[PDB]
RNA sequence: AAGGUAAGUAU
RNA sequence: AAGG
């Protein structure tokens, strides 16, 4: 009767929590939103570096 | 420049790949993944009903340079359609 | 699409498609036949699909599944055909199902005058047809029986037909000639 | 009721929700003059120091700040909502509304336990936590 | 920050990506 | 954790404005501020 | 509490009609407490077997000072044998509710 | 049929003592697979089947979850019969003429 | 006479006595007329119509108002039929059936409109020639004597058990004063005045509550001994 | 064969339609 | 539960830990509380499971989630189907089966109680003689109704409550509903539907039968129920939850 | 009429 | 991915 919580992964780019297994992680990463967030993060990193 | 809606002259092979198994890897793009895919709208749909909804959607017709408006038919062409259909059989 | 065409006018003070119950309309809109062969249909395309009809009926099965006849009826309600188009559907002689579809549309949207002017002359047809029951079973009836149900039964093919002024009431005011049967 | 910090516009509420990354943002939506809100605010004031390690409490006037009335259905005399890392953490209180505490509590330990449960569940990455106590009844005998 | 005024043209709903909820239909201005 | 002193005073002033069953001379409803 | 009361007033309860109504009311109150602890909505009918079964068999070991009927629909059970499945009932010959 | 080099210190102690590291049975091996979540389950295979939705509409769906995907290698399947017919000359040497 | 009609007599007398005791003289007021002020504004016009036509118009307008209320949060999975029965178009999910929740006021208004639809439909059936005048009267009497069966008003306001019980008592009184002598049991009693009065007196008191609820919902905007410390 | 059976069925349907018309007229005649 | 009784815990932690006795009590009597006769209302089907909740019984729902973790329902259905596949493979010549095919199905096929498809497809070398539909226990088969060359087998799992745990009635209703509706599609009209009551360990089968199918499948299903691995996992999980 | 919403990520 |  002991409750074992399934591991959860937090996607920093999308700021969302997903299940920590290969299927869910790969489905999230393959999605359009994750790719858009990754590209936006890269652009923001470049902009911050240039501003600094 | 949105052309009026037209009927699909071709049937959709919803049941073409029944029973088949498709192997998908990380490298495989959306083109060859399992389910239904439309290049016109570049999307993947894993249902027959949802694929029918998609190909009947506004965005899919818009990507075809088309509009959801259906032209109002005329009497002469309806009568000619009757005549040609009667002649065919 | 799914909505009524812009140029269409209201029928019986409501939307033309609203003559069918919202339950049945929702079931038809979600049917495979409607999404596949009824995405875009003009009068020509409706004529093309009408001849492929093999039976007349409403919905069947435990879950509400519409027949192609009901889907075509709802499509013609959606995209309004002119009255002469309905008459040409009725005037058809080779195909019984196209004439029945036209008669059903005339009963649904036509005036009480039209329901007797254009559908009563169809009593001369006695061609055998197949009708699908609500249990999915098929039964044989005739064209005249379907016309009689259209003119006298409140619900035909799982559709509550609009009210008709009774034939004797129409005859008394003498705006419609009394029906003279062939026999 | 008056010793707690107040937020005077919707932008302040958004910033307060956004600012705290490691603490639960407990925000009470209502009016300082409403007796139910007075009870709830007294309860929150009694626990404000205790839960300051993992919770921060703010009060918002829904007439001065009406920017969340339609959004959060703030049409009750008192309402307490929980946010953690810019996410509204729902709680299964057993009242049928899992989004807020729309009544006034009387036990400090009750509210502290609810705050702790929300904090733990939100840290684990959950959008809904189950309250340690059910509120389908008032336990009045 | 407390005391600071709201910037002009700021919507307190979508400014932080907040999502609302509906418990019932008899509550709320349509 | 608690509000500053001037903020406490302002909050109490708002409460007194909106609570005429406790403060003021004339007594309006519990939530009203006109009187 | 109930046996402390009853073993004390063993002979005096029966003539005390106000106590009989109080015992039933309190028993129903605690049964309602258990029921609402189980689910929020009240059951239309809740079997006494879950309450009055001895704790050894998994029940609550409840003691009763009231008139509680057990529906005959709650006295039937079935077990699967090799030849088939056989149905059994308790209190046969169509007796009244136990 | 194991190498002594790969045995760990705890395994060596168990061997020296009477502790028995018994191989799990075929039933026990199946139980462990069912009891535990699939190891690093990879949905590398998509299967399309004819199903119905929650509203009773026949639908063709492509699914990748690795459930109801076990293959039954029957004695009639040609893959098994191919290796069965391999080395068939064994039955040829011994005959009942 | 049977026990039920005697209890009917006693309950009617109880209602009469309670009304007599609880009577208070009307409070003095300035004469303000709602319909006269309707005429003052430009939004209302006056005409003369047959009562059946106005009944159909009011039924349609109430149906439209309820449909506007139902599809307020774009809840497209709830369908209101023309007999004022709220039914789902599909098999609703749990969240769907939770968000499709209406208060007791909405359902009370729906059942009130359902009663009006029943009355207007009976009158229309009389006007269409489908039913006789005696049949129309008997149907109207059955409507008011069986509001608890035809409509579910008591579910959303249990105080209507008073009106329902009063209607049952009046039905017993009129039937046992009516089905006497050569006249036996069965349909055809008519004499629907009593239940009609009862339900109109219910409406004169239920009107302000529904007015307030509808006004709040349709608008653009939606002691010492306890907290003395 | 098939044509004769179809003609018989059509005649039966016509007789039924005549009977239905007579019944419809008699409905107003009696009332 | 014993170890945490003597550890430093907050009030919320201890309050959460006092519910395990209540969870054990609720799941012990679950076939009685979780009834449509007891809790009149709509049913909600538990996700990943064939269990219907007749009311929000979170004390029972939480403990039912543990028992059917790691897709236990799907694994049980798959194991039973596979075992029947081996059973029919071992009897190819005696039963005149030309091939035994395990049909490809939806991953959630065991979950869908609205309709179902065939699980195992049997092909005959020559046309079989098919009996009228009858229960698994029944032995009076005329065995002369019709003939067929394709035979299908349907495996149904259910979690019966106290009132509804007649597995024979369930099998009869499921066979007469799925084979006569417009939702369930089957390769051939003739086939058998096998229903398993996981909450009561009752098994039955209703449908047509070809010569030798019923006598084999009787002890086949008996042995499957006695010694299934996934069924054993379910039994052990229930025992551990019940202590 | 309720106290019977899993929280999601994808399309 | 589709609906107003
Ligand atoms: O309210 P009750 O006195 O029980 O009336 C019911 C019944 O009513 P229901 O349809 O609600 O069951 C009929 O009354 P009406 O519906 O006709 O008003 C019937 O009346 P008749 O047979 O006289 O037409 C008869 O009432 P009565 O006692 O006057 O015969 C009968 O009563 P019982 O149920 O007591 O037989």
């Amino acid at each position: 009767d002991y409750w074992k919580s399934q591991p959860k992964k937090f996607c920093d780019y999308c700021k969302c929590w997903i299940a920590d297994n290969r299927p869910s992680v790969e489905f999230h990463e393959r999605g359009k939103n994750h790719k858009e967030n990754v590209a936006k993060r890269i652009s923001e990193i470049k902009q911050k570096s240039l501003d600094k | 420049k949105r052309e009026l809606l037209r009927h699909r002259d071709y049937k959709v092979d919803l049941e073409s790949k029944l029973g088949k198994t498709i192997v998908i890897t990380k490298t495989t793009p959306q083109s060859e993944m399992g389910g239904y895919y439309c290049n016109v709208c570049d999307c993947v749909v894993k249902d027959s009903i949802n694929f029918l909804d998609h190909i009947n959607g506004k965005k899919h017709q818009r990507n075809l340079g088309m509009s959801m408006r259906v032209e109002r038919s005329t009497l002469d062409q309806v009568k000619k359609r009757f005549e040609v259909n009667k002649k065919k059989m | 699409a799914n909505r009524t065409v812009k140029d269409a006018h209201s029928i019986h003070g409501t939307n033309p498609q609203y003559l069918v119950e919202k339950i049945i309309r929702t079931r038809i809109y979600e049917s495979k036949y409607w999404k596949e062969e009824c995405f875009g249909l003009t009068a020509e395309l409706v004529v093309d699909k009408a001849m492929e009809l093999r039976f007349v009926g409403g919905v069947y099965g435990g879950n509400i599944k519409p027949t192609p006849f009901l889907c075509l009826t709802l499509k013609m309600l959606q995209i309004q055909p002119e009255k002469d188009i309905i008459v040409e559907f009725i005037k058809n002689e080779d195909f019984k199902y196209v004439r029945m579809l036209g008669a059903l549309y005339m009963r649904l949207t036509g005036t009480a005058i039209d329901c007797y002017k254009y559908l009563e002359p169809l009593y001369n047809d006695y061609r055998k047809i197949k009708s699908q029951n609500r249990n999915g079973e098929f039964e044989l009836m005739h064209v005249d029986e379907f016309i009689d149900e259209l003119l006298h039964s409140e619900r035909v093919c799982d559709i509550i037909l609009p009210r008709l002024q009774k034939r004797y009431v129409l005859e008394e005011a003498e705006q419609l000639e009394p029906r003279v049967s062939a026999l | 009721s008056y010793m707690l910090p107040h937020l005077h516009n919707g932008w302040q509420v958004d910033q307060a929700i956004l600012s705290e990354e490691d603490r639960v943002v407990v925000i009470r939506f209502g009016h300082d003059w409403d007796p139910t809100c007075m009870k709830m605010d007294e309860v929150l004031y009694s626990i404000a120091e205790k839960v300051k390690n993992f919770a921060v409490i703010y009060l918002v006037d829904i007439t001065e700040v009406p920017d969340f009335n339609k959004m959060y259905e703030l049409y009750d005399p008192c309402t307490v909502m929980f946010f953690f890392r810019n996410k509204h953490i729902m709680i299964d209180l057993g009242t049928g509304n899992n989004n807020k505490i729309n009544w006034a509590m009387e036990d400090k330990q009750e509210m502290v336990d609810i705050i702790e449960t929300v904090y733990r569940g939100a840290r684990k990455g959950r959008g809904l936590v189950v309250s340690p106590k059910d509120y389908s009844t008032k336990y009045r005998y | 920050f407390l005391g600071m005024p709201a910037p002009l043209g700021y919507v307190p709903g979508l400014g932080r990506g907040a999502t609302g909820f509906t418990t019932r239909s008899d509550i709320g201005p349509a | 954790v608690y509000a500053p002193g001037l903020d406490i005073e302002s909050s109490l002033k708002q409460l007194a404005e909106r609570r005429t069953d406790i403060f003021g001379v004339e007594e309006t409803a519990i939530g009203k501020k006109i009187g | 509490a109930l046996i402390g009361l009853m073993t004390y007033f063993r002979e005096a309860v029966v003539n005390t009609q106000e106590l009989l109504d109080l015992l039933v009311k309190c028993e129903n109150k605690i049964q309602t407490r258990i029921k609402i602890g189980l689910n929020s909505k009240m059951p239309s009918r809740f079997p006494p077997v879950v309450f009055y079964t001895p704790k050894e068999l998994g029940g609550l070991g409840m003691l009763s000072m009231g008139h509680v009927l057990i529906p005959q629909s709650d006295l039937r059970w079935s077990k699967q044998t090799d030849v088939g499945i056989t149905h059994f009932r308790s209190g046969m010959s169509h007796e009244e509710d136990q | 049929n194991v190498n002594v080099a790969s045995l760990t210190q705890s395994e060596i102690r168990d061997i020296i003592l009477g502790m028995e590291i018994s191989a799990p049975s075929q039933q026990r091996q199946q139980i462990a697979e069912i009891e535990k979540q699939t190891k690093e389950q990879s949905q590398l295979t998509a299967t399309q089947t004819r199903t119905v939705n929650k509203h009773g509409d026949e639908i063709i769906t492509s699914t990748t979850s690795n459930y109801e995907t076990q293959t039954f290698s029957s004695k009639t399947e040609w893959r098994v019969r191919a290796i069965s017919a391999a080395n068939l000359h064994l039955r040829t040497n011994h005959i009942y003429v | 006479q049977p026990v039920k009609v005697r209890v009917s007599y006693q309950k009617l007398l109880k209602y009469y006595v309670l009304n007599a005791l609880k009577h208070r003289p009307p409070k003095a007021q300035k004469k303000r007329y709602l319909f006269r002020s309707f005429k003052a504004t430009k939004f209302f016009q006056s005409t003369k119509l047959d009562w059946v036509e106005v009944g159909l118009q009011v039924c349609r307008q109430g149906y439209n108002m309820l449909n506007l209320l139902i599809h307020r949060k774009n809840l497209n999975y709830l369908h209101l039929d023309y007999n004022f029965n709220l039914k789902p178009v599909k098999t609703l999910t749990t969240k769907e059936r939770k968000k499709s929740r209406f208060g007791n006021a909405f359902h009370l208004c729906r059942e009130v409109l359902r009663l009006t639809k029943l009355v207007v439909d009976s009158h229309v059936q009389y006007r269409l020639g489908n039913v006789d005048a005696f049949q129309l009267a008997d149907g109207l009497q059955y409507i008011f004597a069986h509001v608890g069966q035809l409509t579910g008003m008591y579910r959303y306001k249990y105080k209507l058990m008073r009106q329902i019980r009063m209607c049952k008592d009046l039905k017993h009184l009129i039937y046992y004063r009516f089905n006497t002598g050569p006249v036996g049991k069965g349909p055809g009693c008519g004499f629907w005045a009593a239940g009609w009065r009862v339900w109109l007196f219910f409406m004169r008191g239920i009107t302000p509550l529904l007015e307030r609820w509808l006004g709040n919902l349709l608008a653009r905007q939606f002691r010492v001994e306890s907290h003395f410390d | 064969e098939n044509d004769e059976e179809e003609y018989e069925a059509w005649k039966v349907r016509e007789l039924k339609r005549i009977k239905r018309d007579r019944e419809d007229r008699e409905a107003l005649e009696k009332e | 539960e014993e170890s945490m009784k003597w550890k430093k815990l907050t009030n919320a932690q201890r309050s959460g830990l006092n519910q395990i006795p209540n969870r054990r009590f609720t799941l012990w009597w679950s076939p009685t509380i979780n009834r449509a006769n007891v809790y009149v209302g709509f049913q909600v089907q538990l996700d990943l499971t064939g269990i219907f909740m007749h009311g929000k019984i979170p004390t029972l729902k939480i403990s039912l989630i543990q028992i059917f973790r790691a897709h236990l329902w799907q694994k049980i259905h798959e194991s039973i189907v596979m075992d029947l596949c081996q059973v029919f493979d071992q009897e190819l010549d005696a039963l005149e089966i030309e091939t035994v095919q395990k049909e490809t199905i939806h991953p959630r096929k065991s979950y869908k109680m609205n309709s179902s498809c065939a699980d195992i497809l049997l092909f005959a070398s020559y046309k079989w003689n098919v009996s009228r539909p009858s229960l698994l226990a029944d032995s009076k088969d005329v065995m002369d109704s019709t003939t067929t060359q394709k035979y299908w087998i349907d495996i149904q799992l259910r979690w019966g409550d106290y009132d509804s745990h007649d597995i024979e009635r369930y099998a009869r209703a499921k066979f007469l509903d799925y084979t006569t509706d417009n939702m369930s599609i089957y390769p051939s009209p003739t086939g058998v539907l096998i229903a398993i009551d996981l909450a009561y360990n009752l098994h039955s089968a209703y449908g047509n039968w070809f010569p030798g199918s019923k006598p084999l499948i009787q002890q086949a299903m008996a042995k499957i129920m006695k010694a299934n691995p996934a069924l054993y996992v379910l039994r052990e999980r229930i025992r551990k939850g019940l202590q």
